[PDB]
């Protein structure tokens, strides 16, 4: 996360780390046995790290659970990045409460201006490279489809929303993918893509989670 | 070596932190980098062995 701050330990109970040997993506626990992430973060074997804070030190509060099933959206487009969503089923239910908690699905889509929280262990530098051991947080508002589409002419589908600041300086970055964008206690976005990081007029584009509640419920309730 | 061994490295526009190897045409050796998971180029191999085979001479 670029231009953000270190979150208080275990302040984001729903944030999970995706591991295949090292941290490659993020995610959010929607229910004790399912995790939501991005489709481009797909891998055949993935371990979900719950209750994490400092991904480099065994602190004692973490839960290491392996994925039992991995489901990417049927219509994921590797080129346009449309439908960048993926569901991972844990092989064992996560032991919930306090440091490990689920995030609520959207009851309504978020409107432009709504303030959200974006968290992750991604790059903190918009220019150079720097990866935090500690979880970073960022408060950013949902932009309007207008600004988003002007920022990326011909590249914004109805399944994407720009969250960020057109003046740059703050944004998500490499390592944050699959991560959570939570506004008013509901999960509204998944860190997807963007031209660079924290660049001016190039906000971050996220998978619009409200366009998939029905699909998510059905998939979970049938797997 | 195929033409793609001379393409510069490209992480892409996605924000994933995926370890992959590319042939550094400057240092003339395969190296490690981080692919975002989408829209890169052919100078992107899943293992260092593969890379050394195609671009170095294995
Ligand atoms: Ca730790």
């Amino acid at each position: 996360i670029v231009g953000g701050y270190t979150c208080a330990a275990n302040s984001i109970p729903y944030q999970v780390s995706l591991n295949s040997g090292s941290h490659f993506c993020g995610g959010s626990l929607i229910n004790s046995q399912w995790v939501v992430s991005a489709a481009h973060c797909y891998k055949s074997r993935i371990q979900v790290r719950l209750g994490e804070h400092n991904i480099d030190v065994l602190e004692g509060n973490e839960q290491f659970i392996n994925a039992a099933k991995i489901i990417t959206h049927p219509n994921f487009n590797g080129n346009t990045l449309d439908n960048d969503i993926m569901l991972i089923k844990l092989s064992s239910p996560a032991t919930l409460n306090s440091r490990v908690a689920t995030v609520s699905l959207p009851r309504s889509c978020a409107a432009a201006g709504t303030e959200c929280l974006i968290s992750g262990w991604g790059n903190t530098k918009s220019s150079g490279s720097s990866y935090p051991s500690l979880l970073q947080c960022l408060k950013a508002p949902v932009l309007s489809d207008s600004s988003c589409k002007s920022s990326y002419p011909g590249q914004i589908t109805g399944n994407m929303i720009c969250v960020g600041f057109l003046e740059g300086g703050k944004d998500s970055c490499q390592g944050d993918s699959g991560g959570p964008v939570v506004c008013n206690g509901q999960l509204q976005g998944i860190v997807s893509w963007g031209y660079g990081c924290a660049q001016k007029n190039k906000p971050g584009v996220y998978t619009k989670v409200c366009n998939y509640v029905n699909w998510i419920q059905q998939t979970i309730a049938a797997n | 070596k195929p033409d793609f061994c001379f393409l510069e490295e490209d992480p892409g526009i996605c924000r994933g932190y995926i370890t992959r190897y590319f042939y550094n045409n400057q240092t003339k050796q395969c190296e490690r980098f981080k692919y975002g998971g989408c829209l890169g180029n052919m100078n992107n191999f899943e293992t260092l062995e593969e890379c050394k085979n195609i671009c170095e001479d294995g």
